[PDB]
């Protein structure tokens, strides 16, 4: 029940940048290990006994530390390095893990490309009504969406979904889905999806009228 | 080439129990300690316990004392984990991994889903509305994961995002986007192809302009 | 005197806290290092022997510790006897003197039971012999001093100081014979350092009897007189020391 | 008389030889049990762990021994030189009990310990005499009410003095011998016999160190650790008084 | 099927040294302790020492402290024994065997011969003198072992004893007996065939009745 | 350092007979192991930890003992059981072995068939003279040979060789070879080979005269 803290839990680096992530232990520890995990797959031993590199691992990675403070470093960030890194200890049973440090690629900021979609006729006939909004290929990941029905905001029956960072352009995307009953839907006329991103001070807004 | 091969995803009812396995090859099964680790949707890693395949010895994380039983079959160099009286909190990815100080080799993981839901095929709805245009497919009310979505039978592969599924009242929903030059649509057809293997469902939807 | 009793209690209590501070400051760092070294040994073994879990190694060490704690020897696998006639004699002596080195433990319930009664009867019996020897030894010492005291009185030093100087000589020779002589003896015989030997002597004659150091448990071949002379020594020393311990008590009550 | 003390010497000597014969007869047949157990542990381990040679396990056991010898403890809070345990250790000195289940490792420790004791023991003896008198007073004072009853029953004042002594020790025995032994039984998971053994080894100030109670505090029962210190103080006083008076009876005899 | 495969026999001069091997298959080489054992012509078994293939750790029998060096090659899961400053007392069979308390699997053994002698072909002498009659071949002064003795090119194989060779001043001698019905000899030719592969020697001796 | 004694070193059993062989240790051990060895091949773990049977071993074998005395038993001898059995210990390093107990098949007694052979003329021309005697197909193995030259006994220049028990008739055989210089040989006339065996009070004697 030794506790490992990795902070911050999220960070971002441009390629070429030096990256350092730390793992502090609640009490002293003789060795620290590190795993790399990419979404979709199991963790890989990356560094073990503090500073030894696992077979696959390129030289730009290094590890150091002692006692209660340990670190993993990338001399020069590369694209394939985007992943989540976990520290772990087994100087006392039971073994324990840090909560991981997610390392994303930095890139030039990009505004969301926004599209709103009214319910298909097929869906309506079954009595449901889903209004969908795509916010596509933006950076960075911080984003906020707002729904408005007849100019007034609605925050019920809304469900959101984010992609992982895209592997080729390093952008992010998300869907927002307002799900109503056909009844509620047919009562109003104007439906607007409103997106706030740091790229612009003024929201991006897509709308449509049921008409 | 050391390898740990775990069994496939498992779907069980709340209250039931479940057993999953991990076969090793590329080294001597009885020479190394086996561990199991839980990861609940993409968050911290939790060591469950270990077994010494040679001695039968087990110890567990106090958190999992009641929940999990580790065993092995020496002859088939296979490790087993049983989980008991499952609740939705147990839905996670579970790994076997090898080691007595660092975890140097991991299985590819196995996903456990704990749910009352019945196999259900998805409803597939088109999403129709500059130089570029974005269209979509809404795929809702299916169980279980996964579904696959392609566009024009794979001829459209650039400009495509399928968003992760989310649970909506015990069923899954997702959508897929594809972006194309507006000269292309609706001059040319665009259709999304949705497959849901669990229900043997294969559906094509044409995107038609409002 | 209730006031004095409570003052005394507070004092001692402070004498203990003061002791605690010092022993901690002096010993804890060594101890924390040893704890570290044990863990280093475990971790080194795990890295060399993948067929062993940390938790399993833990049990091994606990079990090994228990056996060493019972007096198992790490070096060999299996002649000399701790309970041979001579060492058992010695052991009994450790009881009635209340010294209680304890470097060899009783394993049998019968052993413990008998030991209880052996002591209850043995210690008071010994205390009596000790009082007797204390008186007899002091007498012989006092008679001896008298003849040299005669010389001082002729040299016209005051009878009040001559008595004081004689005490100095009195203890200094006792010290010489019972503290200094044995420490020099044990140095050569036990391969202890000067400081270890004095430590042993004093731990012994105070009857604290830690047991980290023990001299007379078995005889040495090619030097027969050693083992008994040490027993003889403990008897005399304890008597000489008893006389002292009350008196440093007197000085302490005075202040 | 010098002649008589020479006789007394011979008696004791016989008390020792007699003791020797008995302990030898009782304990020699188990001299080697701990070796045997260590060997069993080794052999069992080898059979479970084919990646380990006997010789390698040997070194492990040597290295473990060295560390335990330096004060390490098997782990699965246990510091013998933290403030509380060092306090306790200092107590073992001035009381002359000297359990020694934890040894000094430093030459400075030994040197300081010498002076600490020379000054500490007589200082404690004084406090003990004081507590002995004060406790005997409380005891004898209480007994006074029952003494009043005996005197009314026309029991001779001389026997009344004797009965009161019996009571005096018997009531103490209950509080300082019997009560603690029952306490330790439950608290230390010692057997009845182990507990009495401990108690008596302790209050005689023999302090073998094979059994030790108060060295560390117990979570879920705070009063335990001090109560034991309090107990040792009182017990030692109760025991001293017995010895002085039984000594008192003996020397005139 | 666990298997320890030792290398072939070796013949070396006094003073020289020699290295021999033991390749394991059917289990994990590094998981078990390897030992070597000496057996000198059909007598007591002598443990030489052990090596822990995983750690490199070695211990030796005091007898063999100076003499023998154990090593392993992890990658080829092979164990090696080197013997130094060989004298004639080193001539023996040497086994690798596995175990840390009992020796549960053994190699097939390898024979070491230490000798100053040079390759020498044998002298072959006939032994000529009831219904049955006995003839013989004396085969002396050869080095090294072995020789093969057959009778009438192997067509006479029942009634044959070939006695073990013995050393006489650095060379080997043995004889072979064959018993036949006296009606057969000397009516029928009897010849012993001796081969000595080391010297490429092939000799045939007819047994002729003493004049 | 611990010494294991197996006595007797040789024994014999008929099939169906019960067989017991013992191993006494110079000081106590916790477990004894046993190996079976047949000529030409490596030892096999047979019994381990005192009484556990190795995989291949049939139930007629058993082991027992404790402290300083251990035994291996065959409830009912079989033919394939003829072999040499070794005990070994590893409760103290270094591990050690008994000197082995050879177990042969019993059979009806048989007298030696004896033949003596004068030196071949071929050998004589090289200046050597070997006189050979075969003692064939007898049982049991205890036998004595004596050489006499002109009635006078000779023991020097004599070399002997025994076969293993024959695998089909269970007999033994031996050669005895008196090797002289041609000089010594030609000085005398009568040469006798004289065999003493359990099967007769009176020696069996083959002789020849140089002329
Ligand atoms: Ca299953
Ligand atoms: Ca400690
Ligand atoms: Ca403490
Ligand atoms: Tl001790
Ligand atoms: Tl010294
Ligand atoms: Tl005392
Ligand atoms: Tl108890
Ligand atoms: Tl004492
Ligand atoms: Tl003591
Ligand atoms: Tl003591
Ligand atoms: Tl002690």
């Amino acid at each position: 029940q030794i506790v490992l803290t990795q902070s911050p839990a999220i960070m971002s680096a441009s390629p070429g940048e030096k990256v350092t992530m730390t793992c502090s232990a609640s009490s002293s520890v003789s060795y620290m290990h590190w795993y790399q995990q990419k979404s979709g797959t199991s963790p890989k031993r990356w560094i073990y006994d503090t500073s030894k590199l696992a077979s696959g691992v390129p030289a730009r990675f290094s590890g150091s530390g002692s006692g209660t403070s340990y670190s993993l470093t990338i001399s020069s960030m590369e694209a394939e390095d985007a992943a989540t890194y976990y520290c772990q200890q087994w100087s006392n049973s039971p073994p324990t893990f840090g909560a991981g440090a997610k390392l994303e690629l930095k890139r030039a900021d990009a505004a969301p490309t926004v599209s709103i979609f009214p319910p298909s006729s097929e869906q309506l006939t079954s009595g449901g009504a889903s209004v969908v909004c795509f916010l596509n290929n933006f950076y960075p990941k911080d984003i906020n969406v707002k729904w408005k029905i007849d100019g007034s905001e609605r925050q019920n029956g809304v469900l959101n979904s984010w992609t992982d960072q895209d592997s080729k352009d390093s952008t992010y995307s998300m869907s927002s889905t307002l799900t109503l009953t056909k009844d509620e839907y047919e009562r109003h006329n104007s439906y607007t999806c409103e997106a706030t991103h740091k790229t612009s001070t003024s929201p991006i807004v897509k709308s449509f009228n049921r008409n | 080439e050391v390898q740990l091969q775990q069994s496939g995803p498992e779907l069980v009812k709340p209250g039931a129990s479940m057993k999953t396995s991990c076969k090793v090859s590329g080294y001597s099964f009885t020479g190394y300690i086996m561990n199991w680790v839980k990861q609940r949707h993409g968050k911290n890693l939790e060591w469950i316990g270990l077994i010494n395949p040679n001695t039968g010895y087990t110890t567990y994380n106090q958190k999992f004392k009641g929940k999990a039983t580790l065993t092995v079959d020496k002859s088939s160099s296979t490790a087993y984990m049983e989980l008991l009286s499952l609740t939705s909190e147990d839905s996670a990815i579970y790994y076997c991994t090898r080691g007595n100080y660092v975890f140097d080799y991991w299985g590819q993981g196995t996903t456990l889903t704990v749910s009352s839901a019945k196999t259900t095929p998805p409803s597939v709805y088109p999403l129709a509305p500059n130089s570029m245009v974005t269209l979509g497919c809404l795929v809702k009310g299916y169980f279980p994961e996964p579904v696959t979505v392609t566009w024009n039978s794979g001829s459209l592969s650039s400009g495509v995002h399928t968003f992760p599924a989310v649970l909506q009242s015990d069923l899954y929903t997702l959508s897929s986007s594809v972006t194309v030059p507006s000269s292309s649509w609706p001059s040319e057809t665009v259709t999304c192809n949705v497959a849901h293997p669990a229900s043997s469902t294969k559906v094509d939807k044409k995107i038609v302009p409002r | 005197r209730s006031t004095t009793l409570l003052a005394l209690l507070a004092l001692v209590l402070l004498y203990l806290v003061s002791g605690a501070l010092v022993f901690r400051a002096l010993e804890q760092p060594h101890e924390q290092q040893a704890q570290r070294e044990l863990g280093e040994v475990r971790e080194k073994f795990l890295r060399a022997h993948p067929c062993v879990s940390d938790q399993e190694l833990g049990l091994l060490i606990k079990e090994v510790a228990d056996a060493l704690g019972g007096g198992a020897d790490p070096e060999t696998q299996s002649s000399h006897s701790a309970w041979d006639l001579g060492s058992a004699f010695f052991f009994s002596g450790t009881i009635i003197t209340t010294i209680g080195y304890g470097n060899v433990a009783l394993r049998t319930d019968a052993g413990r039971l008998f030991c209880i009664f052996y002591a209850l009867v043995g210690i008071p019996l010994f205390g009596i012999l000790l009082a007797g020897v204390g008186d007899r030894l002091g007498s012989s010492l006092r008679h001896g001093i008298g003849h040299i005291e005669a010389i001082f009185l002729k040299w016209h030093v005051p009878p009040e100081l001559v008595r004081v100087l004689s005490a100095m000589l009195f203890l200094l020779i006792g010290c010489l014979l019972f503290v200094l002589t044995p420490t020099f003896v044990f140095c050569y015989m036990e391969d202890w350092s000067k400081l270890e030997a004095i430590y042993f002597v004093i731990v012994t004659l105070t009857t604290v009897g830690f047991g980290d150091y023990v001299a007379g448990a078995d005889p040495r071949q090619d030097s027969p007189a050693y083992q008994p002379l040490v027993w003889f020594w403990i008897l005399l020393g304890l008597a000489y020391f008893a006389s002292v311990l009350t008196t440093i008590g007197n000085w302490l009550r005075v202040v």
